[PDB]
């Protein structure tokens, strides 16, 4: 029982860690798409008129 | 450009009919392509580079960028009502704006006209949108305090006036009510405040208005405000013409707060007026210019020395992350162009603690030299009380340990911790907040509970000013927290703990 | 206005450039209507609005309809005002598209009172000070998260979740309580959705297939066959057809956009195409100043509130890009309608716990209302905590300290779930409309415990406390057999 | 293959057949709709269709948007 | 590559014999499309290219079709750039390609040569009245377990390798058996593995990946089953390495 | 820049002094010309700066050398915009910069004042003929202690501390106890927060990083290197730590 | 040191120069090359030179590509 207990309260902290980690991986993740797809259009745009 | 813009039909009609012949235009030219808030202007040679234009209908342009033939102009107000061929006027002055002490408690439309509507405000015009900030040597450092009324705040990071300090936070997670926490603090000792909202949706600028006029503060403030549905360049030049007129009672040796709101957004319509020039744009299709931009606006707002009269103005910026990441680019931006931050969490605004402020990010740069001479030492040791706390809550002993704690230290921090949470909108004075932080400091109560040691201490603050004013008029006058101080202070509240119990 | 006689000089897509004569032009967001021709052979006319003057003398306008077939240099007649919607009591019931001509068919709109779409803001000598909440109807709403009367409000659920007799239940209760009646907007709307919420609205007796003028809707359908100058300004179309009402009557509007994300993806591609660099992730450079003059003319002005309720479809599921974002900044309150919550069948689906409202803080709604919210949400929260526990303990197993809080929880997701005036055609429940009162005071009694013994299902599809004591006891009655 | 017109483009059709596809289909299924006759018209990776799309208009000077693909 | 379809075409046209071209680096036909197309005056497209990616790289890629005189078999080795398996000018290439096998970077990193993706690499030939039934079913196991290795890779990354379930253990030994199985001593590559190049039929590698993921002989080290030309030469490595393992 | 550069310049030389500029936010030279070369017509670059990001800035970093006069030894607090050096604008900083120092938002969010990242920092002169060989070998221990330390922060994410093996639990205990101990209460600092200022001479914090690496002060906890200056007054802020209690 | 030839391009180099280092020292080494000498050239930040030559044809106003480089 102590043992299945210690395996559990390593399995709640772990699932908890593992939230904020995909909280913060998620706005990590947001920020990048942002990022990602600004630079793009501003490649596009800026290479559109080449006066 | 192929298309140049001084090439309409009629427009060249005017020069082709005269070569070299009698002379140009002075003061008079016809408007053309008055499109995205950009008009242009052919001839207007007399146009200064910051000549302020104007129009038929009466609407303000500030001419920035005056090309060949072209004088191409910023309209302020809205650019619908103009028709092309339309003439315009300068006015020979360079961007100025009238203003007075007079504007102390109207609502300003950030072209100096009055939106209240009860009246036109006079004034002797004196000052200029663009002016040069404060010279290296005309500045001192900072070292009067300002009583900001938030516990956290005033005492762990605290603002001295002459000291911009962000309050970066989160969207719907306070800031508004710390920035007009701050103004409404500043009941008592002068300063002629500035609430320049630029970004705010306009029922929330009209419930702070009506806020400030019930509680008081209206006497002083000056609401500069600008609706989230207004021209982008008028969001874009509310925030200058707020610090100018601050600035007007900067110069004149009288401490100023001015507080710009959603200073986010003030960059957001800064992208706009720039994206639809088609100038181009950086990171997060910020057109760069933010930089100079948040320079011009913060750099202008600091402690003149006593050559020039010794004036302030706090700048307190409301920069909006929305993101919640610190590292975007605006708030990272803002905060390296401010001394400090003052950074309001959203978890933690989603969890209780009403001014969001978490002590372990946010820093203020003026540092402890800013504060009170009363204030330093407690409020010291009230930060590393706060350090000890974060670290025993934030860490291990969730098992009992060895070191133990609930009985060495996380009650004590628990008790501070839920102790520096104020009332919405309810800021504390100067002693009060004082012998507040001198309670849960060195451990004078660590066995109530820690459900309502607010509930206990608003017995304790109706208290002690009415039983002791001796606390009250040590802390008014000499300004020195002394053991005499400690001594009445635990008399003080010893007695109240009697009441408490009874 | 005049015979404003121009050229359709170019037509790039649906942006097509005109020219004018150069004394007389229209000013920016005045529509001008092209006397165009069908290949079909009929002078059918699309109208259009200036968004860009251009300099000379030629008036970049998006069309309002399809360009197909407009010949270069076909006569275009300016009106002199921005597009004339016929608003007034004759719009109550019938379906409009941008331009305000009814597209279901029934009958010609009577123009007597018409203001332009863009009417500008209101000031702060006209908006309220006074921050009261709106009592819409709706328990879960009216206790855990009020809807700001006034203010803004996010349906962040998806469709079929129950969001049409969501909004349908709230149209009938605006109609019954107060003076007020609803405009629904919905902008991009995908016309067999669009045509699924007309039938049901006729079904369900919030309109009258006979009786119009009468009814509580003023549909405005931007349909996505338009052009996106269209399903962009059907935004603002709405906004105008509902503030007419306001600023007539002195009534409680409410106004229901489609998703507001679908809006700025209009504005997105209307910017595309006038050619205007784009700003961050794609959206328009003016998004802030479009969206902000489309959600600030929602203000409660001291004629009578406008309050709207503005449906938000994030893109792939993050606030922090700048269309969530700059209408987060504006949205006052958010409730999110859950799909779990529906598939079990505690209609309205709102979920309880993660619907937030600036509006919920005491010095709003009373200390009382902002205790009990919060205790419920306290309630709540530890349900959905020990519902994974429940699961492998059970009831009995743990304590009976929070047995009782696993208790009353169960009695409040049941007390959530109100009969409304609309599902009566699905299932034939009566339905009961709950003011703030009474659902103040049955929370008040079922959390703080006189009524531990009731059973939980006497608790569901039920109104007022008093009424589900009924049912308790006709369960009671019903018991001996 | 008794009741199905496969409107079939191949890829070297220039841009302007790609992207009239959907369209040619659509107008023979639209026509078969109206006279009574339920019809399931199934179009074939419109990614591919929005990308001649965005072709087209990229070569006729429109100006483009979001991942290059272009206003409308 | 114009050049190359015009032999080809010819070959297809006149010799009417089944001529097999090669291309390699198909995507040069793309990037120098864009290098000239920014100069040329059309604006650019997505991520960089050509606006005429999608007309340009059809109009090379269906001039290979068996056009009832003969069959042009080819095979283009696309430059996916960077691993950019969504960028443009492979992902209109995957459109036009019949049996795409995307080899991936994170299989060679285990030294795993060939590194085709056993997931990815798809053919519009594993269909069964096309390959065979007992292909089929093989190709669909073989599939299926590296595909449960994908998902148990998350598991074993962290929570440790045993903690997982153990007749997913197997599944997990099975797959790591198969992925390595799966490697093929090249007569071209002989100088970078060192070992000679061994040349394997389609039905004595079936025969092996039968008994390999069958469990029949799930007990030989895995390093036995790595670049290795046939099951039976899998089980000699094992006795090999068996015994010079103790010796 | 210019200016500051040549008024250093003219004092190294010619008056031939070991002159020193501390040219601050050098990044800001690099975004007034993103600034001026979008308003003087000349086309854009990456992601917004002028097209001469690499020669204009390469004429400001490339005239600080030490000629045969004198030497300048330049600082140049190069401010990388929303943390991320991947930014061309600091990129092109890299390469001109011979001893770049990151500080990175990690260490100063955790409280650990300065908050030099002590992987990325590097330098050309951390080599053995320049500073010896001992201090080379413990530069090089303690910047594999701290990089196995930040290459299993992968592990002490989602799982617990307690998940690691014996060999494990003391190199990360010991990366605790040096990055701990690589904040130092600076003598300027003074105002903010923190204890007066303590210089640290490298002969002294060479001794105290031997003395952690080679394990000898196992029995002091973390607490006892934070925010302080040489070890032997680390370790006696540990004996007032557990006297305090 | 007798046998290694340095092309060595500084940063105030004007960006043609940045450009044509590479060039000279391959053609330098091209001529020991037809000298039968296996000699070896080693470019150093082979990331500068299409930096400068980014800085170079955009200066041109030949139109950018990728991550703002230059098209050839
Ligand atoms: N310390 C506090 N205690 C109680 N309520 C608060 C507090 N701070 C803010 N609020 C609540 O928040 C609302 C005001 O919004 P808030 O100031 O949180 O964000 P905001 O500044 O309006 O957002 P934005 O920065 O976008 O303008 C008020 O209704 C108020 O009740």
């Amino acid at each position: 029982a102590s043992e299945l207990a210690a395996r559990m309260t390593a399995m709640s902290n772990a699932t908890d860690n593992a939230n904020e980690l995909k909280k913060t991986l998620s706005i990590n993740y947001n920020r990048a798409r942002q990022a990602k797809i600004t630079g793009e259009i501003l490649e596009i745009v800026a290479g559109a008129n080449a006066c | 450009a192929t298309i140049r813009a001084d090439e309409i039909s009629k427009i060249i009609r005017e020069r082709i009919e005269g070569y070299n012949r009698e002379v140009k235009v002075v003061n008079t030219g016809t408007v053309l392509q008055v499109g995205d808030g950009i008009a242009r202007i052919h001839g207007l040679d007399e146009v200064m580079a910051g000549e302020l234009v104007e129009f038929e209908e009466g609407t303000i342009g500030i001419a920035l960028n005056l090309e060949s033939n072209n004088v191409g102009v910023v309209l302020m107000g809205d650019g619908l009502m103009i028709q092309e061929g339309s003439s315009v006027k300068a006015t020979g002055r360079i961007a100025q704006i009238p203003v007075s002490e007079a504007y102390l408690g109207r609502v300003i439309n950030a072209l100096a006209k009055p939106i209240d509507g009860r009246g036109e405000i006079t004034a002797s015009e004196s000052r200029l949108i663009e002016s040069p900030a404060p010279g290296i040597m005309s500045r001192r450092s900072v070292y009067e305090p300002l009583q900001t009324g938030l516990i956290a705040i005033d005492a762990m990071i605290p603002v001295g006036r002459g000291q911009r300090e962000l309050i970066i936070g989160d969207r719907q997670t306070g800031k508004t009510a710390v920035a007009t926490d701050t103004i409404l603090n500043q009941q008592g000792q002068n300063v002629i405040c500035v609430y320049v909202a630029i970004g705010q949706k306009a029922s929330s600028v009209a419930q702070v208005v009506t806020n400030f006029q019930e509680r008081g503060a209206m006497e002083y403030t000056i609401v500069v405000a600008e609706t989230a549905d207004s021209p982008a360049t008028l969001q874009y030049l509310a925030p200058y013409t707020g610090a100018a007129l601050a600035e007007y009672f900067m110069y004149r040796e009288r401490h100023t707060l001015i507080i710009y709101d959603d200073l986010s957004k003030q960059a957001q319509a800064y992208r706009q007026m720039s994206l639809l020039l088609r100038r181009p744009p950086g990171r997060e299709a910020y057109p760069g210019d933010v930089f100079y931009l948040h320079s011009r606006l913060l750099e202008r707002a600091a402690k003149l020395s006593s050559l020039l009269g010794e004036g302030s103005m706090t700048a307190l910026p409301i920069v909006e992350t929305q993101a919640g990441d610190v590292s975007a680019y605006i708030p990272t931006n803002v905060i390296s162009i401010t001394d400090g931050q003052i950074f309001l969490s959203a978890d933690l605004f989603n969890a209780g603690i009403r001014p969001a402020i978490n002590v372990g990010i946010s820093v203020s740069r003026v540092g402890s030299a800013a504060q009170i001479k009363a204030m330093k030492k407690v409020a010291g040791k009230l930060k590393l009380e706060l350090a000890q706390f974060a670290e025993l809550e934030a860490f291990a002993q969730f098992a009992s340990d060895l070191d133990k704690a609930t009985q060495n230290q996380l009650a004590r921090g628990q008790r501070l911790r839920e102790l520096l949470k104020q009332p919405q909108s309810a800021p504390l004075t100067v002693e009060e907040q004082v012998m507040t932080i001198y309670t849960g400091t060195n451990g004078y109560l660590d066995s109530l509970e820690l459900d309502q040691v607010r509930k206990y201490l608003v017995e304790l603050r109706t208290y002690v000013k009415t039983n002791k004013p001796e606390f009250q008029e040590i802390i008014s006058s000499t300004k020195t927290f002394t053991e005499e101080a400690e001594a009445l202070l635990k008399e003080a509240i010893q007695e109240q703990m009697e009441r408490f119990l009874l | 206005e005049k015979k404003n006689l121009g050229r359709i000089a170019q037509i790039i897509g649906p942006v097509l450039d005109v020219a004018f004569p150069p004394g007389k032009m229209p000013n920016i967001y005045n529509a001008l209507i092209v006397k165009g021709r069908d290949t079909a052979g009929q002078p059918m006319n699309v109208t259009c609005e200036v968004q860009q003057l251009l300099g000379n003398n030629r008036v970049r306008a998006v069309a309002m309809s399809a360009t197909d077939g407009l010949t270069r240099g076909m006569e275009v007649i300016d009106t002199g005002a921005p597009l004339s919607v016929p608003v007034g009591g004759a719009t109550l019931g019938r379906i409009f598209n941008v331009l305000g001509e009814p597209v279901d068919n029934l009958g010609p709109v009577d123009t007597r009172t018409t203001s332009p779409i863009h009417r500008s803001a209101p000031a702060f000598t006209q908006l309220d000070t006074k921050l009261s909440i709106f009592e819409t109807g709706i328990k879960v709403v009216d206790l855990l998260a009020p809807y700001r009367r006034g203010g803004k409000i996010g349906l962040f659920g998806g469709a079929g979740v129950g969001k049409t007799v969501l909004i349908m239940e709230l149209i009938n209760n605006i109609a019954k309580a107060h003076g007020g009646v609803s405009v629904f907007g919905g902008v991009g709307e995908r016309t067999r959705e669009g045509n699924d919420l007309y039938m049901e609205m006729k079904e369900s007796g919030v309109i009258n297939e006979q009786n119009i003028a009468e009814s509580k809707v003023a549909l405005v359908y931007g349909q996505m066959n338009e052009p996106p100058g269209a399903r962009m300004r059907v935004g603002l179309t709405a906004l105008t057809m509902a503030e007419y009402f306001r600023d007539v009557n002195e009534q409680d509007v409410l106004l229901f956009i489609d998703n507001i994300f679908r809006f700025v993806q209009a504005g997105s591609e209307v910017s595309a195409l006038l050619g205007r660099m784009p700003s961050a992730v794609g959206y328009q450079p003016t998004l802030s100043t479009e969206m902000g003059s489309l959600q600030e003319r929602i203000t409660s002005t001291k004629e009578g509130s406008i309050t709207s309720i503005q449906a938000v479809y994030v893109p792939a599921d993050d606030l922090t890009d700048p269309a969530p974002a700059t209408t987060f900044a504006h949205l006052d309150a958010t409730t999110v309608l859950s799909r779990g919550l529906a598939a079990k069948g505690i209609y309205p689906a709102v979920d309880p716990l993660d619907s937030t409202s600036t509006m919920l803080q005491p010095r709003i709604v009373g200390e009382e209302h902002y205790e009990i919210a919060q205790r419920v949400k306290e309630t709540l929260q530890r349900y959905k905590e020990l519902q994974d526990i429940i699961a492998i303990l059970g009831l009995d197993e743990l304590s009976e300290e929070d047995r009782l809080t696993v208790a009353r929880a169960r009695k409040i997701e049941r007390f959530l779930s109100q009969p409304f005036f609309v599902a009566e055609v699905f299932t034939g429940s009566p339905g009961k409309y709950v003011g703030l009162a009474e659902t103040i005071r049955g929370f008040q009694l079922i959390l703080s415990g006189e009524l531990d013994s009731l059973p939980e299902q006497a608790f569901y599809l039920v109104g007022n406390i008093d009424e589900a004591t009924a049912k308790a006891m006709n369960l009671e009655m019903e018991s001996k057999l």
